[PDB]
């Protein structure tokens, strides 16, 4: 006698999937939609390579600690990596101002062009190569900063300096400058024969004025003096105007910002593999079609979207036995 | 299931069956097999197939974190900002899990219901000329050879055949 | 569909009846014509129209944007303000979008089910008295005359008259 | 409800069963009684447990809001503060709301479901040995004890009966 | 042989909705709630006029840009509309002390009462209608902020200003006033012969002293000098107190608050449609019972509420074909 | 003629849930999870009592308000308690750098143990028991903050300080100072012969200098003059430096912090029940093992999480009739 049956299709496939009523369900068909996996590495993205501080900090590389001299001349990058406790920041102590803003800046800038813009030899009636200090030690010698001058007096005179620099190129300009502030009173007059001094410093938008703090301190890398950094962003047709009378740490290397585009602020104590990527973590490379992902947050680059899930499976199929 | 097909009063599925998500097994004087029902099987393929693709493009714009640096007097914007990014976090993975485990249950209710009206398919058509075993299957009082069987698949079966 | 009613055993849709949602087409000695199923039709608008308010009712309190101003050396919480904004935002449109899928199929499939329950009531009640054609239609073995038919709509269906 | 059942072609509940969900009435020379439907019943249970549990801890990691002072010129970041945990507040108790509503109702026609699918094991068994009264009651042709009756609960009918 | 059918209602709409497993179905009967129409116009809001400046900003409007005279007197305001990029604002240049928290204050005020507190006529000893610029014409002519005044000094003497002012009014009252920054020292001798100067200010809560940066910057519209601009709200019975050697920019007229509640600083190019309604954007007013719309987030009135949606359909009746 | 029948189970109960489709249904079984009761109370934290502050700011704690001397010596602490408008705050009025962010270090401290790192007695060269006040009375007698001295001048001289104190302890130490700006020159000489003074401040951190601000003011609390106070966290081995010749209102008590974890500043008019639980609002405790609650956001302790509902039933059992 004929017969005729319906019926569904079945398997050998193990995957499982959960639902609201039930866990692990096993069935014939399901889509895992989660990427977790990563290489290891810090990748080039897209081809560029990213900028890798070592034992460096955005303060060190900018300043120029001589600590730093690998990041003297920084090609084009994709995003920046830094470690969570860079060992080379500020060599001699002291201060950056709006330093957080800055590295925030630092986020939408691709690269830096280092210019010139005041000479160290055209101090003709201060001393320049003597603003040098055992807290910033090169090859076991007393250094500084590479990018500013720590101007000295010159046969036991400061006259006040005027200093204007227009910026004549078609980029923004990254202007960085600093005082000093010295532990005592005779320290002022050893380095600045004047006791009472300023800095005033003027743009189209920048109107400052600085004065030393002359105070006792404690001794960190052996200096009770501070170094105090500030910074501003130039204009196309804009100049800059500087006025002191002593205690001034003057420019020398300024920045031209010569691209603007996406990148970052890595954290990340991994080093530079010699890879290529589409998105980077601080943990890895992603190299998925994926949607989601569980590796990390803080993702650049075209990546997956970031979720807190160990495991997402979709079901497609039907229901094994 | 919620439709009693799957894992009902079918007991289990076909291992045999391999070109297909549902469909029959037939009996006759020319012999046995298994045939997939193409216009349930194809049909379902595409509703899963987009719904994978609805969940995913849902899901495109979520939200990305980026890193935000604070000192050490701006401990209230920061603790704001952590806060914040974990909250957009977990209101998004909260949605993924979420959705999967709905869309995971709607999924399989969708098969069983396919397999359920696909016997009801059959069942509409042979009405008394076959008697329901009870388990998805029909034992024909008539004799039904493959051009019936294949009349009864693409939903053509000509009823008008006696079967007492 | 899920229940198999709609666009399932039932071919089509009625262009000819304009009076509800769901309903029956009866033919007799004294005629022919459409009637609409008023409890099921009415139940079903009261279910719809409550899903819409309360999908409505749910999203009252959403998230209202409101506009502040940072200086050139406030730009990390500017930016914070701006992403978290967006998030927010991000979040509202993707549970609108996934609601407003999510009910349309609840929807269909409940008129599919409301058709499919309604075949079921007059099914049950004709039982030996007419035979199922397949298609939604049942041919009667005796004379249902207006009164008849009428019994079957309201649900009072006198069974106790013979047919064969 | 979807699928007919309950306040369907079964007018009622029973009172009278107190150890299950859903269950059985019986009537023979032995006399009458109410019996509850283990497998069905828990596997409800089992369900229902289970979504509870799920819809709880997916909202484990929800959104604590903590507090941050600001003084009298931080108006713009206290405004932000507030708008963010207000909204974290909405999108949180919208979710609660929402997944409430729609788990309840997949509760209520998982129920249904149930007791469909139990009166499709009966109906399955009995096929010709009994008739479908039509309020999920079925009139046996043939005489059926006890051990019968519970041959019928477990699954186990031997339709290898007569009745005609 | 008569017969029963069970059927459903079909019907030549082409409404069609989406659902998650198929795309554009069409219905009998459908409900779009997605807004996606405005009129493209600024309103008033429930019969209160908005308050639209011009090619002025909050500052130059607050301060008394001569070019913006339009805003002398100002009445009940709904909302503040403001252009993306305001040519009138600091005519002499410089800057205002918390300007965007000062922005923040005015989304809650919706009325303002300009008061006299002290009169030009008041200053013996001063000279008072010669703090004038080129840098702010009005009329071709020099002149300057009218709500405040840049006082000079008279026949060669600048005597120090004590002067104070109490609050007598119910409402809490907004204060300005302001320092010049000279260029140089012979213009500082030059108006007020004092060389090394000074304001103080003072209130219940508010405990101040500026001096003046006298320093050499780049020129924005012709003027090396700056003016720096500072504000208070005075509380109800505390009195405000000036002290100054020189260089003082002194209140003349301040702003009763008499209208607190809700508004809202809009960004909008568009000027003023003589039309009203219940929900205002940016870019064009709402007229709307539907509960969603997609034109702008920045909303402000009774409006529904904004989604990034370009199409919102819910189904209502059944599957057509 | 036997029968059999399918039938469900139906009962006496009463309880509603609501559908997405339909509202108020009633069921057989039902469970609600949602907490909507507390105790009204505050209570201590798994044993640990809270700081109630009864009349006292977070200020007048830690300078020590002579109004606040029920927390001279406070014990650990799980959370503490501040009402809205405390009236013990600055009794001699100034301000206090930094509040905010220094309540906010206090959510993260859970013990203070006050100790004296400058005796008011190590004082020979100035007068150390006559900086006192009608503005703080204490037992209707003037006097003033009890963590801090205020200096004054002895024999008609003001000799410039120069103090350290080395934090020897093992824990973090907050250190509070101040500074007082007079009304009037007369004023100055009288407390501090010198006419020009400052503070200075080193750490291997701060590096700061205080110039008091000599101006009329109108009153609060009796005077023209205001304190200004300052803190900050001293290292484990770090010293910190103070050099004045006037103004200065020198720490004498400290605090070491010693105990570090979670803990939070709850807003509350509520004062101290006798009892103990496991989560703790502004408005009284929850003992519930319920996931939800609609009582307070501002929660401490093991949680339910808070949500804007009214009511949270779901169904478990089937429809009622
Ligand atoms: C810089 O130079 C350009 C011409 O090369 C001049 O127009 C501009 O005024 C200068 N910038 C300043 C502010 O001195
Ligand atoms: C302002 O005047 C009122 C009396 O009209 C007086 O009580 C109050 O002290 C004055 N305000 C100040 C701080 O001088
Ligand atoms: C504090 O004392 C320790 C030794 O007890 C010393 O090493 C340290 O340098 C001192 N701190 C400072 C910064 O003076």
């Amino acid at each position: 006698q004929d017969q005729i049956c319906i019926g569904y299709h079945a398997n050998n496939s193990t995957e499982q999937v959960d639902t609201i009523m039930e866990k692990n369900v096993t069935v014939t068909h399901a889509q895992d939609i989660l990427e977790k996996t990563h290489n290891g590495k810090l990748c080039d993205l897209d081809g560029v390579k990213p900028l890798i501080l070592r034992d460096c900090s955005v303060a060190g590389w900018l300043l120029g600690n001589p600590m730093c001299d690998e990041f003297i001349n920084v090609p084009e990058w994709s995003y920046i990596v830094e470690k969570a406790n860079p060992t080379n920041d500020l060599c001699y102590p002291g201060s950056f101002n709006d330093y957080e803003e800055l590295k925030h800046l630092l986020s939408r800038i691709n690269h830096f062009e280092k210019i010139q813009i005041i000479p160290k030899s055209s101090w003709s009636d201060h001393e320049a190569s003597s603003g040098v200090s055992s807290a910033c030690p090169y090859l076991g010698s007393p250094s500084f900063f590479r990018n500013v001058v720590w101007l000295i007096k010159k046969n036991s005179t400061y006259p006040t300096i005027k200093k204007s620099y227009n910026n004549t190129n078609q980029e923004d300009l990254l202007v960085l400058w600093g005082i000093h502030h010295p532990n005592d009173a005779a320290e002022q007059t050893r380095l600045y024969q004047n006791p009472t001094t300023y800095i005033s410093i003027g743009t189209s938008t920048l109107n400052q004025r600085l004065v030393p703090k002359i105070a006792t301190r404690s001794k960190v890398n052996g200096q009770s003096g501070r170094m105090e950094f500030f910074w501003t962003i130039l204009k196309p047709n804009d100049a800059i105007n500087f006025e002191s009378n002593g205690n001034f740490i003057a420019p020398e290397y300024a920045y031209k910002i010569v691209k603007k585009g996406d990148s970052a602020i890595m954290k990340s104590e991994l080093e530079y593999g010699n890879c290529n990527t589409k998105c980077q973590t601080p943990m890895g490379a992603i190299n998925s079609s994926m949607p989601f992902h569980n590796i990390h947050p803080l993702t650049i680059g075209e990546c997956p979207k970031y979720v807190k899930s160990n495991r997402l499976v979709l079901a497609t199929g039907l229901r094994n036995s | 299931g919620l439709f009693g097909a799957i894992a009902g009063f079918i007991e289990g599925g076909w291992q045999g069956m391999v070109d297909g998500w549902y469909g029959y097994h037939h009996s006759n004087e020319q012999g046995s097999g298994y045939a997939a029902d193409k216009e349930s099987t194809q049909k379902a393929i595409d509703g899963v197939t987009n719904k994978v693709n609805s969940i995913i493009d849902k899901m495109n714009t979520q939200f990305e974190a980026v890193g935000r640096e604070f000192n050490n007097l701006e401990r209230r914007i920061e603790n704001l900002n952590k806060k914040m990014e974990d909250g957009f976090l977990d209101v998004w993975t909260y949605n993924a899990e979420l959705l999967v485990l709905m869309e995971n249950e709607r999924t399989l209710d969708f098969h069983d219901s396919n397999v359920k009206n696909l016997y009801d398919k059959v069942r509409l058509q042979l009405r008394d000329n076959a008697k329901e075993l009870g388990n998805g299957c029909f034992e024909f009082y008539h004799k039904c050879d493959n051009e019936c069987m294949e009349s009864i698949r693409n939903g053509t079966y000509n009823y008008p055949q006696y079967s007492e």
